[PDB]
RNA sequence: GAGCAUGUGGUUUAAUUCGAUGCAACGCGAAGAACCUUACCUGGUCUUGACAUCCACGGAAGUUUUCAGAGAUGAGAAUGUGCCUUCGGGAACCGUGAGACAGGUGCUGCAUGGCUGUCGUCAGCUCGUGUUGUGAAAUGUUGGGUUAAGUCCCGCAACGAGCGCAACC
RNA sequence: GUCAUCAUGGCCCUUACGACCAGGGCUACACACGUGCUACAAUGGCGCAUACAAAGAGAAGCGACCUCGCGAGAGCAAGCGGACCUCAUAAAGUGCGUCGUAGUCCGGAUUGGAGUCUGCAACUCGACUCCAUGAAGUCGGAAUCGCUAGUAAUCGUGGAUCAGAAUGC
RNA sequence: CCCUG
RNA sequence: CGGCACGUAGCGCAGCGGUAGCGCACCGUCAUGGGGUGUCGGGGGUCGGAGGUUCAAAUCCUCUCGUGCCGACCA
């Protein structure tokens, strides 16, 4: 278990929402198979 | 967009109807339970021996079966006593007398129930998908159907994606109500999902 | 009789189940040292161990015949019910229902000295949602956990109030400060300090890619502001000097060390009222200082446990809820969002988290 | 705008089941919720089981009842005891005993099949061979006229063909 | 878009998310939206008399005639598995009278009493009849929709679903 | 005028 | 410390014997695929607190506690 380095630094009012506004909790981008970012220039396996 | 069904369209211009009797609104719903459950009793015991067509027809307190089939041999099995019990157990079934005919099928791969038979029978024993269905586009065109378009949907190759694949040569007139379009489809219930596969033959222009 | 079957059925899993998270061997085992070595009599030689002694040493023999008298309660409510199914005594059912209620309330008292331990559980709270730093997505999520939260409130029948609501312009709400009042409401809610996430397929994306977005729950009791008490004669050091009649006063806070000198008017009087009212601005400066200081050093403390703020995860997607901290999941994600936290925050609760 | 019908969102409750939620969800699935209907809640019950098969055991199946309970159900009383049959039999059907299993309107339409909406009944979409370009590709399909239409004439490194258009209904 | 028509890979449950019964809910309500019906009237309301259709359904059904009831309906009881009998007398129209521009002889919501029918049962939660009451509404902002001919607009009728229960289709 | 990574 | 200037809706500001007003903002509907801008339509104030006169007090008076300004000079 190693400790987390928030890049927030010193924390003087809320470290929740500064571990939110942190890129720890950030909102995530997923790869479509199919849809809009759809296409794959080369396979998994190609 | 989505495709009107072939025969569906055809029933009053070049499709002979499957079930030709005449009902009342007293007997009609059990009639259609009848016709139900003798379609898929037939379909269960004659899977292994090439059926393609259940014609049924009821002229007065009995029912006639034409099964159109393309292995009568095996139908009638050793001095027809496969029939005999058939004949039986589908009389017990419709409450009626029963009796079967079997009409031999010439060119079972110009019948469009059997290339989907086959098809779906390669895709549950795993032989690749593509291949058989060019095998099945030579047999239309080696015994001579003027026309032939086959489609596979699903997940094709045990893929991630699902997808359609078709192939067709000659005419395949589908907007063309005289046509003789024979058209079929089936399932295959393989261990990575169903597979649809579809079949049109064209057959003539009248 | 079936309600008092289900009832003692109810109240034999939530023994057990108190008795796995209070872990009830291993206190029984230090509740049996600690009876050895008060037993040695140097113990009482030395004052202030045998304090701790007898603190730890009424705290372990309570929980530990509490549990027992709940097993013995258990066993003899349920043969003397089975006597009352048949032979149909009806004062020793009545005795039966009388003693199986005050079991319950009994271990109802235990868990509940467990459950409400802080020192602020009592209180009303402040209880704050914010989205992360997603978007539109985190704001909706926000908004509609605002929205379980009050629903949960209102079953509770904790009284609330918006303190303050910050919108996004496209829908969803930014931030939100939410007054929950009642009896212990903080204790009740101590536990949603933390982070939740949220994976669902986003309508706002125009592809229906899924966002993974983030949310907080942030509680915090509602202190009382205290009264900023006056300075003490002894306390000052008064001093008057000759400014650049010896008018000029300099008053010193000794115990502290602060000194504010005044020298611009010709009244001594007046020079000392000002330096008392400089006096006053600086001790309400310093404890305002030592006050933010505790809480940067708490800050630090939860900065440096830092990943554990992600307590809830909601996965819409295959829908199932999971408690991390807790562990536990369950399947009903519209009722979970809905509010029937209950299950989930009585168990965080009874894990001590 | 008004009144009412109906659907939806939100709110609330025990539940206000669930799905659809740009156009292409919102008198939609539902061509019709007082009970069943209905998958929701409360309360009361059961567990090889309401719905199938297998094995063993006791039997007809059925027909009138009585009591208690809201009912499911639990207990009790009368009548039938056949059907075909190597008096070996054996099964329509009633209960029991287990386990192999049944079961789910539980989750995933972002694993699918099938079916449908949509652009849009818009007039396009391509392929074979040939040719040009190193190549992705291009031609055919463009040009001038014409038509509801890639419908048609002629010209044209294109020549033909198919799904479309049209007709056959 | 549909794992909630069905089928189906995987995952979850198996004295329970499975099964049975009763009651409640899906019909609630500060509110917002969508689609409809009826109005705000004299090109009309009310009263009386009298013309002109098409299509469809009917056996656990359509149900004529006669009698009673103001009525919804009730009792008796033909024909019809139907170009035969019933649903079923269409309405708007036409002729006359009154109303004379008023919240009115418009509107018909709401509410009270009294009933009919289906269904075990109409309270939550049906439809219809009578009597009584007579609300907003005097043509509707920004904005916005449908329609090129037997069309829009208006006036009725039938059917599916269904024991009963349409302003919807 | 703009269109969460 | 002495004067003198103001306490008006969430905010900024008018009104200084009978009447509470304007703008931004909030809500609801339109317009947009959606947000903004825009359009339509609403609401919201012990008039800083207390008490005195007057038929009546936001307006007149007193005190009060806030904020601002001007002077707290010769020695
Ligand atoms: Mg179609
Ligand atoms: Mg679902
Ligand atoms: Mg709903
Ligand atoms: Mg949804
Ligand atoms: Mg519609
Ligand atoms: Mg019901
Ligand atoms: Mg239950
Ligand atoms: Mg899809
Ligand atoms: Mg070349
Ligand atoms: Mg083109
Ligand atoms: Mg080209
Ligand atoms: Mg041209
Ligand atoms: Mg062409
Ligand atoms: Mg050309
Ligand atoms: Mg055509
Ligand atoms: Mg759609
Ligand atoms: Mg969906
Ligand atoms: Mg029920
Ligand atoms: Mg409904
Ligand atoms: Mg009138
Ligand atoms: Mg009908
Ligand atoms: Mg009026
Ligand atoms: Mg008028
Ligand atoms: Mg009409
Ligand atoms: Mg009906
Ligand atoms: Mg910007
Ligand atoms: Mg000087």
């Amino acid at each position: 278990m190693s400790r987390y380095q928030h890049t927030k630094g010193q924390i003087k009012d809320n470290a929740i929402e500064a571990l939110l506004h942190d890129p720890l909790f950030r909102q995530r981008v997923e790869k479509n198979k199919k849809g809009k970012g759809s296409y794959m220039r080369k396979g998994k396996h190609g | 967009g989505q495709k009107v069904h072939p025969n569906g369209i055809r029933l009053g211009i070049v499709k002979p109807w499957n079930s030709t009797w005449f009902a009342n609104t007293k007997e009609f719903a059990d009639n259609l339970d009848s016709d139900f459950k003798v379609r898929q009793y037939l379909t269960k015991e004659l899977a292994k021996a090439s059926v393609s067509r259940i014609v049924i027809e009821r002229p007065a307190k009995s029912i006639r079966v034409t099964i159109h089939t393309a292995r009568p041999g095996i139908v009638i099995g050793k001095k027809g006593e496969d029939v005999e019990k058939l004949r039986k157990v589908v009389a017990d079934i419709a409450g009626v007398p029963a009796q079967i005919n079997i009409a031999e099928v010439r060119k079972p791969e110009l019948d469009a129930k059997l290339v989907a038979d086959s098809i779906t029978s390669q895709l549950e024993r795993r032989v690749m998908f593509r291949r058989a269905m060019k095998r099945a586009v030579q047999n239309a065109m080696r015994l001579g159907a003027k026309g032939i378009k086959v489609e596979v949907s699903g997940r094709l190759g045990g893929a991630e994606i699902a997808r359609t694949e078709w192939y067709r040569e000659g005419r395949v007139p589908l907007h063309t109500l005289r046509a003789d379009i024979d058209y079929n489809t089936s399932e295959a219930h393989t261990t990575y999902g169903v597979i649809g596969v579809k079949v049109w033959i064209f057959k003539g222009e009248i | 009789i079936n309600p008092v079957n289900n009832r003692i059925q109810d109240l034999t899993e939530r023994s057990d189940v108190l008795r796995g998270y209070l872990d009830y061997d291993a206190k029984k085992e230090r509740l049996e040292e600690v009876n050895a070595e008060l037993e040695q009599p140097d113990v009482w030689n030395e004052p202030e161990r045998a304090q701790a002694l007898g603190k730890e040493r009424s705290s372990l023999e309570a929980v530990v015949d509490t549990l027992d008298q709940m097993k013995q309660g258990l066993e003899d409510v349920s043969g003397l019910l089975e006597l009352a199914v048949e032979a149909d005594d009806e004062e020793t059912f009545n005795e039966a229902v009388a003693e199986l209620d005050a079991l319950e309330e009994k271990l109802a008292q235990l868990e509940f000295r467990r459950m409400f331990s802080g020192e602020y559980d009592s209180a009303d709270c402040y209880l704050d949602i914010q989205a992360g730093s997603g978007g539109t997505e985190a704001q909706d999520w926000a908004s509609m956990l605002e929205r379980m939260y009050l629903r949960w409130a209102e079953s509770r029948g904790f009284k609330t109030e918006i303190i303050e609501e910050s919108e996004g312009e496209v829908a969803g709400i930014k931030s939100v400060t939410i007054k929950i009042s009642g009896d212990y409401a903080y204790g009740w809610l101590r536990t949603e300090t933390g982070v939740h996430r949220l994976v669902r397929k986003s309508p706002f994306d125009s592809g229906g890619r899924r966002h993974t977005s983030f949310s907080s729950a942030f509680v915090y009791p509602e202190v009382d502001d205290d009264i900023d008490i006056e300075i003490n004669p002894a306390d000052l050091r008064i001093d008057v000097y000759r400014t650049s009649t010896e008018s000029a006063v300099r008053i010193t806070h000794i115990p502290t060390g602060i000194v504010t000198q005044c020298q611009n008017d010709r009244s001594q009087h007046k020079n000392k009222d000002q330096a008392m009212k400089q006096m006053k601005a600086k001790l309400y400066e310093l404890e305002m200082q030592k006050k933010n200081a505790e809480k940067q050093a708490m800050e630090d403390n939860k900065s440096d446990i830092g990943w554990g703020s992600q307590i809830r995860s909601y996965v819409l997607d295959d829908s199932r809820i999971k408690d991390l901290r807790t562990g536990v999941e369950t399947r009903n994600t519209q009722a979970v969002l809905d509010g029937s936290l209950d299950q989930f925050i009585e168990a965080s609760l009874k894990a001590g988290l």
